[PDB]
């Protein structure tokens, strides 16, 4: 597409 | 209207606007019916955006009020303000489990899923209580897990993805919060080899990973 | 006082916190002095991060109306005019500021090319989503005046005047439906630019535009 100008894991989502 | 609402919280969701998301399912869930899987996984993903995005500004605010007069002040202001966004979210997720998700769960596998989700919301609360209503925050996270733990040990299998989440997430329970990192390593690898001798798969064996990078990262 | 709106900003961008950062940064500019490059810079950020969640939001949903039942449609629909109204309302409140306080203010080339360049970009936004034609002629006719500006004043490889060619090139290709003005605009730009191939302070700024230039030019060549 063109453009313009511009510690411990726990559980993540399913 | 459940099923347009849930429709509504899909929209929302494809959208990226997650607190559309969570008063959407927030509305779904007051109205009284025990929660489909679906709707629950809804539930969980939308409050879980909501209270992350805070949880991470607390993380980045906390941490320049605390390496900097009035320029720390102004942090501490600004970290407060924060902290209500934050505690305000997890009350109103922690009134959803206690007075409809939590006593009409009829399944183990869904009463396992809100006892660690209250687990879960006093954990971030712990994350941000100071002074004296700390310990007894702690205590209520401990008190959640712990029932949903010996429900999952009892009624589910190993490599339940639910049952596996659980460990994760009370493991970094003891290892973040009560600073005990004995019991978090070995929760954490009880959980992974009990899965590993009885051996929804792609969830499962992702979880298993996560608490054995964790086991690595306390270990290291 | 303004102090304190302009670090409060700069707490909320390192939170990511766009609404509260863009409502110091509107607070200072309503304070009616002219800002300076790291103010103009903190409320151009908040802005467009602020307006840029509204867009993302409204393509996303937009499509879903109209790839859809009859009741599937219509929900589709009123979600996207809530998105829409959101949009409309920060655009209003930027080209507000544009207009009352900005534009007037800016008492350097640099900073009225600037300024002209973000009134076309949210006219741009709202052409977007709309009356249509009123709203495109006052995007084209601010950046018609930045871009006569920025050629009379600043060099090829200023990134202001380059960050003007690549927005005002879009909006010949997206809103304007003219490809071949669009490619003709950014191609002369990027070429330009490589003839006097730029400060210390600019090398990264002005080549990022650029490459973007080249890349949209292959885009719609290919």
């Amino acid at each position: 597409h063109r453009y313009s100008t511009p510690r411990s894991t726990s559980t993540p989502n399913v | 209207d459940k099923n347009e609402l849930v429709q509504k919280a899909k929209l929302a969701e494809q959208a990226e606007r997650y607190d559309d998301m969570a008063a959407c399912m927030k509305s779904v869930t007051e109205q009284g019916a025990e929660l489909s899987n679906e709707e629950r996984n809804l539930l969980s993903v939308a409050y879980k955006n909501v209270v992350g995005a805070r949880r991470s500004s607390w993380r980045v605010v906390s941490s320049i009020e605390q390496k900097t007069e009035k320029k720390q002040q102004m942090a501490r202001e600004y970290r407060e303000k924060i902290e209500t966004e934050l505690r305000d979210i997890c009350n109103d997720v922690l009134s959803l489990l206690e007075k409809f998700l939590i006593p009409n769960a009829s399944q183990a596998e869904s009463k396992v899923f809100y006892l660690k989700m209250k687990g879960d919301y006093y954990r971030y609360l712990a994350e941000v209580a100071a002074g004296d209503d700390k310990k007894g925050i702690v205590d209520q996270s401990q008190q959640a897990y712990q029932e949903a733990f010996e429900i999952s040990k009892k009624e589910m299998q190993p490599t339940h993805p639910i049952r596996l989440g659980l460990a994760l997430n009370f493991s970094v329970f003891y290892y973040e919060i009560l600073n005990s990192p004995e019991k978090a390593c070995s929760l954490a690898k009880t959980a992974f080899d009990e899965a590993i001798a009885e051996l929804s798969y792609k969830d499962s064996t992702l979880i298993m990973q996560l608490l054995r990078d964790n086991l690595t990262l306390w270990t290291s």
